[PDB]
RNA sequence: UAAGGAGCGAAGGAGGGCUAGAUUAUUGAGCAGCGAGAGGUGAAAUUUGAUGACCUGCUUAGGAGUAACAGAGGCGAAAGCGCUAGUCAAGAACGAAUCCGAUGAUCAAGGACGUAGGCUGGAGGAUCGAAGACGAUUAGAGACCGUAGUAGUUCCAGCAGUAAACGAUGCCUACGCUGUUGUGGUUAUGAGCACGGCAGAAGAGAAAUCUAGUAGGGCUUUGGGGAGAGUACGCGCGCAAGCGAUAAAUUUAAAGGAAAUUGACGGAAGAACACCACAAGGAGUGGAGUGUGCGGCUUAAUUUGACUCAACGCGGGACAGC
């Protein structure tokens, strides 16, 4: 299965959205249809291998049917900002952060993603926190950056 | 050295025989050498016959069976464990196997 | 009370997928159709007894809407010069139809056997794995 | 747009059997009788002997086939189009250590229809005998087959379809074969295996 | 809804399943002719009474 | 003549050539129904589908093939031969008071046949598929796997001449133990004759095993420690591809030479066993701060052993001096 991770919302005063490729995810086994009892951290920096030596970011055994489950992150980033931050690809009114490739499982939920904002004034806002789906900052020159209806 | 008196096949007093194709990998194997297996399987599983007794419109019903003859090459028969390696005195024992279901 | 209003149900059951399809007695009009691959996500599950069972329920529902009560079943594998054993899932379509209310008429195996045949795929050595 | 709402049911009727009506078929509604003829005529269905007769539950091994021919009001009338044995019967009959005897023959009805008939028989192992197999010699098989063809010619050639259908129902050809050929060798499972319609005469 | 049938175990046959968790048993119903074969998973003694949800579902392998 | 050839009688066999038919199946088109996926794998991608796929009906067009029955069964000089009828020649075996009378065995030279793949010309072209092209996997895959695709694969008229063309066992003719099971004829119903399979025995052989027992019967082919070499030069056939036949110089103490014995190894198979294994149940560790050991870096010096279980509060290693 392939899943695209979009960042959706109304963006004002924002040049780029950058995303940590670290996702707390809920996974379901495609063999026995049981949900994994805990969320699992899927990270781009986690290096695992399938039983056929293919690189994956997550390897998990289903506790019920013993089947292996695998997830690979493909970063959709166009560039790395400061060699650290994955710039999400702008697509019309949203940002494509990554593509998650599941084998032997379904991804049921992504819980949270750590998001950083580059403003149109070149200011970085690291680790932005949303209140009820809203984020807003003002600079010393009265330029506003905001995200509304975050999804 | 010669391992079997019959060269591992049932051909005698003939030049050549028809080939057949392996069920598992489609390899060609001579008919007189291929490992053979017989199957007689009910169309309906045993775990449903107690529902069939209330589902059917007829006063009584006999379930239809399905019939097959399957052929295997040596490699497949050994790997699927239809046959196994045996000791130098056991190799000579010949007995008919059961029909599968 | 009511007479038995009958439909035909065709079932194909290969190693890869299962297809379920209801018709009038003539075979020339279609009432409902589904497959294992319609309901499930992963490609490795399209033959699964579970995917077959989910797909059967949708077909049973549409038939109950159109007002049918009883069913004749004709079932097959792939045949020809290929495999001629009924695949997994085939025998769970039938048991599911019986848990739904439907009365079962007659069952027949209708796999196309050949008296002799064209050459099979795979070459003289066969698949190596 | 629920197209299913816009469909007309018609009842299928048959002849020369105890049960007259066997089910019903759909079509999209149409304005002109010529269209309805062109849509319904030419369709086919099949029915088990056990469903169209009142009979021993043993006789379920045979199927009859009918082709839609004519329309009158609610009813479609259908005509004989062939006979077939069920797969379970054919496959279950063949056994190791015995010989199969098989034949193909063509015949003509008085009505002008031409039919092709397939026939089967099997050798039988006699009692008070200890040899494992009961194969038949190749020249002897030709004697049986020669006899089968004169029996089929006597029974079915130049008859009406009303007569043929009842002979097939009562299984008279099988019974005659077992009686006649016993002098050559003992036999079992004698049956007409398939009947197929080849040409229908151009008629109005 | 609370349908139930009470059945008396007459024999036990085989320790069964992955890890040997189940026991194949023969059970007769208390108010019907029916006698069944079933798998049961707790410890079982002969002459126990067990409560079934179905009188029909069966483990034919016996 | 229990040597050969000619002939008679009743019968048997996927032996061969020809003529006329057949039940399905795989593809391709037409039309109708339905309205979203199909295919393929260990798991997937190429790929195809709203120009309606897939699946279910009815029509058609082609070119291959004869499933199950079907076997330590049959036939043929070998290579090889499996649907049904009709037709045309010749052969093997058996039964018996038929005819001729040495007509015979084996064979350099010479002649005829020879699976498959290949070549020259015509017919045709369903399925499969060298070459070529992609998709994956890998350090790399040009390969194995999947998609697709051409020569070929079929027929007629020819060329070619090789196979693990093997039961790796030349052809006639002898002398030879028992039991059992086949195929076709004949029968005093007791048995025989031809062609087989199987299991012991006795002899034999380096053994494994036995087409290998006994033996100055007849005739042809053929080997003489490994390599170089079935290669060079000449010659004969072939349209070509090539094939047939066949040396020296040089090098070396043995040869992955034969079979059988014991170990070590394997990515085999089969039985067993166990909360320092698991399954069903308890308490934790992996995350925080601190205590302690190990690697890395720094320093004048941060002294050192040990690394899967079976290195890391271990070296009785809680160092102010010792
Ligand atoms: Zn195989």
């Amino acid at each position: 299965m392939k899943y695209n991770v979009y960042i959706e919302g109304t963006f004002s005063g924002i040049q780029s959205i950058m995303v940590e490729q670290v996702y707390p995810i809920t996974i379901k086994c495609s063999g026995c249809n049981l949900v994994h009892k805990k969320d699992v951290i899927l990270s781009i920096d986690s290096i695992n291998y399938t039983d056929k030596d293919e690189k994956v970011n997550l390897k998990v055994k289903c506790a019920s049917c013993t089947r292996q489950m695998y997830i690979l992150i493909k970063s959709m980033a166009t560039e790395l900002y400061e060699e650290k931050f994955y710039c999400a690809k702008k697509e019309d009114n949203r940002y494509l952060a990554s593509q998650l490739q599941g084998r032997g499982c379904y991804i049921e939920k992504i819980k949270d993603a750590n998001i950083h904002v580059l403003s149109e004034k070149g200011r970085i806002y690291p680790d932005i926190v949303f209140d009820e789906g809203y984020w807003r900052e003002e600079d010393n020159m009265n330029n506003t950056s905001s995200i509304e209806d975050f999804n | 050295t010669k391992k079997r008196s019959n060269n591992g096949r049932s051909k005698k007093n003939r030049g050549h025989t028809r080939c057949v194709r392996c069920e598992h990998c489609s390899a060609m194997v001579p008919n007189d050498k291929a490992i053979k297996k017989f199957v007689v399987r009910s169309v309906i599983d045993a775990a449903s016959l107690d529902d069939l007794k209330i589902a059917t419109i007829y006063e009584e019903y006999e379930v239809p069976k399905s019939y097959y003859k399957l052929n295997y090459c040596v490699s497949c028969a050994v790997h699927i464990k239809l046959v196994r390696v045996r000791s130098r005195w056991e190799r000579k024992i010949r007995k008919e196997q059961r029909v599968s279901a | 009370e009511q007479r038995l209003n009958f439909a035909l149900l065709f079932i194909k059951a290969t190693k890869n997928d299962t297809i379920i399809h209801a018709t009038d007695l003539t075979g020339a009009e279609t009432l409902a159709k589904s497959s294992g691959g319609s309901k499930v996500k992963a490609h490795r599950d399209e033959r699964d007894p579970y995917a077959a069972m989910l797909a059967t329920q949708d077909v049973a529902a549409v038939l109950k809407e159109k007002g049918y009560n009883a069913v004749h079943i004709k079932i097959r594998g792939k045949g020809g010069n290929q495999s001629k054993i009924i695949g997994p899932g085939g025998s769970t379509v039938i048991r599911t139809m019986m848990r739904s209310e439907f009365k079962l008429g007659r069952v027949e195996d209708v796999t196309p056997v050949a008296t002799d045949s064209t050459r099979k795929k795979g070459g003289r050595r066969g698949r190596r794995l | 747009k629920d197209s299913f709402l816009k469909k007309e049911k018609y009842n299928l009727r048959i002849e020369n059997f105890p049960v007259r009506e066997v089910g019903a078929t759909l079509v999209n509604k149409q304005s002109t009788v010529a269209a309805l003829e062109k849509k319904l005529v030419g369709r086919v269905f099949e029915a088990n002997q056990g469903d169209i007769t009142t009979s021993d539950s043993a006789n379920c091994y045979r199927k009859f086939s009918f082709k839609i021919d004519s329309l009158a009001g609610t009813n479609a009338h259908a005509i004989f189009n062939g006979m077939c044995l069920t797969s379970e019967k054919i496959k279950g009959m063949v056994k190791r250590g015995l010989t199969l005897i098989e034949g193909v023959k063509d015949v003509v009805t008085k009505e002008g229809i031409t039919l092709r008939i397939l026939t089967i028989a099997q050798s039988k192992k006699e009692k008070n005998s200890t040899k494992k197999t009961a194969y038949a010699k190749t020249s002897v098989v030709k004697e049986v087959r020669k006899n089968i063809f004169r029996i089929v010619d006597n029974e079915l050639n130049g008859k009406d379809i009303e007569q043929i259908v009842k002979k097939l129902q009562m299984e008279t050809v099988g019974k005659e074969i077992e009686k006649e050929c016993q002098k050559i060798i003992p036999l079992q499972n004698c049956h007409v295996l398939k009947v197929k319609v080849v040409k229908r005469p151009v008629k109005e | 809804s609370e349908e139930v049938y009470i059945g008396e175990v007459l024999q036990t046959l085989e320790k069964t399943g992955p890890g040997g968790g189940l026991t194949m048993c023969q059970v007769q119903l208390k108010d019907q002719k029916r006698t069944l074969y079933r798998a049961i998973m707790g410890p079982i003694a002969v002459g126990d009474l067990v409560a079934l949800l179905d009188c029909e579902r069966e483990h034919r392998r016996g």
